């Protein structure tokens, strides 16, 4: 490997400020170039700005209002980008991204998502789902767990660790009374479980927590 | 060798650095600046040496006063060097026509 | 700034078949745009680059073509995981700037 | 010091005196030409450097009578300066190598 | 000659919104543009110089962006003595020309 590493997620109250951060690692230039990238939900891609860390220069997007501060530490190659003054024109997902000075994003981090909200912190309760006493079995059986309650987003859900990626749905997050709720399915053949263990694993970044719960058959 | 000679390497290495330094610099200042073209650094080497030589097509030039005082200093070394080339060779077609003269 | 328009937002295609996604930038960009693919919940990636150039990594099945103001990205034979939305962007002038965005659908 | 020296530095001072008043009289000849683009101080010095050096890049020159007459006077300026150098060095050469051959 | 559009003639904000004033060139001006300031019965204000630099004395909240043909001034969170109309005027080719003006109205 990962070559641009940002944090999961930042809450921040309206009018309060946050600093992101962005570590490089992999082949560091000194004409290297680092840029952010802001994205709403269910929107496209917005150049922010972009700093040249070997020698300090940012410069930013005219176009929209100047929410950002960008530095570096060529120390720890990281970059920051400090946005100050929030609203919740200001919730999004935003990229760091690498571009070596000949005009392409060769790479970019996973982005950090902030949430400008006054609400309170909150992890999720994780529950099984697994088929009630009556359900017949086809050759594949569908399992799944229930991440309930929640804030802010966003949770990520995997199973078994992560080995077990086909046959796996996350359905979107619906947000109730200030708490978000999704669920995830997964679907493996039906000899296989519960003779093969099935655990779904649950990352909230916001409440730096990850539980795993696994998935048995109902008593 | 001779002091022309050694003077007309150092300049084709000066040049060489002023060259690779202004394309860096001509990006550094010319980013930020909106509609500005001179702002990737393969391209930007590309229109110092077309500076340096004096060449000047116009698919990309400095739009910003640093920008333009990094093509000044480009310039000046191209004019220079390749002044500093042609003294060079003076000096040799004129040691060797003292020669030729029995001077 | 020069702006990218994306057009058609959505493009149904059926499985195999090939599809082609419009760039049509507002001034001439000479060859300087590139093309990412976001999927659902994903990062950008870096499909194509300067117009028409490989990345090393991205499937043969994609190439990209045009020059001037008008460009065009291209996947022979879709399938499932070209299921996404897909950018382009410029650098041929300060700042950078990006398309609005084409949505795959099978 | 030597006269090519002294030459050198007065063609130096005198092109820069040149650079200045073509600036001023290129902006003073094209305002009230329609079209004209050579119509502020700044960037008609720059467009004077970039003539008195030859590059010529192509956004900026003059379109009237007269600020064609004075782009004329900063090129031969700029090239005789630009000369006057080049022949400065070349009898540095050669006084240097006459100093080696024992003469 | 140059002709500069300003187009709507009047803008119809609430306060504190943000609000985004539109200049078009009829050719390229690079970024030679600068934004006019007239209350009723004034004389007019330089607000923004070549597009977007600022000017000493003006509000932050005033700022520019634009490059080439189209041109925008922006007010962040509008307030009461920001009533008036505003001008934008070219410098990239003789003569001078001014837009025909926009009235903002709260
Ligand atoms: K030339």
């Amino acid at each position: 490997q990962v070559q641009l590493q940002q944090p999961g997620a930042e809450l921040v109250k309206p009018g309060a400020s946050v600093k992101l951060s962005c570590k490089a690692s992999g082949y560091t230039f000194t004409s290297d170039w680092i840029h952010w990238v802001k994205q709403r939900p269910g929107h496209g891609l917005e150049w922010i700005g972009e700093i040249i860390p070997s020698y300090g220069r940012a410069n930013y997007n005219e176009k929209i209002q100047k929410k950002a501060t960008l530095t570096a530490d060529k120390s720890s190659s990281t970059a920051f980008m400090q946005l100050s003054s929030l609203t919740s024109e200001d919730s999004a997902v935003y990229y760091c991204a690498r571009e070596r000075g000949d005009g392409y994003f060769a790479v970019w981090g996973a982005g950090t998502t902030v949430t400008v909200s006054s609400a309170k912190t909150t992890p999720p309760s994780v529950y099984p789902l697994a088929p009630g006493s009556a359900a017949q079995t086809n050759s594949m059986v569908t399992l799944g767990c229930l991440v309930k309650g929640y804030f802010p987003e966003p949770v990520t859900v995997t199973w078994n660790s992560g080995s077990l990626s086909s046959g796996v749905h996350t359905f979107p997050a619906v947000l109730q009374s200030d708490l978000y709720t999704l669920s995830s399915s997964v679907t493996v053949p039906s000899s296989s479980w519960p003779s093969e263990t099935v655990t779904c694993n649950v990352a909230h970044p916001a409440s730096s927590t990850k539980v795993d719960k696994k998935i048995v058959p109902r008593d | 060798s001779a002091l022309h000679w050694r003077a007309a390497g150092a300049a084709t290495v000066l040049l060489v650095i002023v060259l690779l330094a202004g394309s860096y610099l001509a990006v550094l200042a010319e980013r930020g600046a909106p509609g500005a073209q001179l702002i990737t650094y393969p391209r930007a080497l590309w229109w110092s040496v077309e500076t340096a030589t004096t060449v000047g097509y116009g698919d990309l030039y400095p739009v910003t006063l640093w920008g333009r005082c990094v093509a000044v200093v480009v310039m000046v070394a191209g004019i220079t060097s390749f002044g500093l080339v042609t003294a060079a060779l003076a000096t040799w077609f004129v040691g060797r026509e003292q020669e030729r003269r029995g001077h | 700034d020069i702006l990218l328009t994306q057009s058609p937002a959505i493009l149904s295609v059926s499985p195999g078949e090939r599809v082609s996604f419009s760039c049509r930038a507002s001034q001439s960009i000479g060859t300087d745009i590139h093309w990412y693919q976001q999927r659902t919940n994903g990062s950008p990636r870096l499909l194509i680059k300067y117009a028409s150039e490989s990345i090393s990594g991205i499937p043969s099945r994609f190439s990209g073509s045009g020059s001037g103001t008008d460009f065009t990205l291209s996947i022979n034979s879709v399938e499932s995981e070209d299921i996404a939305n897909y950018y382009c962007q410029q650098s041929n002038r300060w700042p950078f700037t990006f398309g609005s965005g084409t949505k795959l659908e099978i």
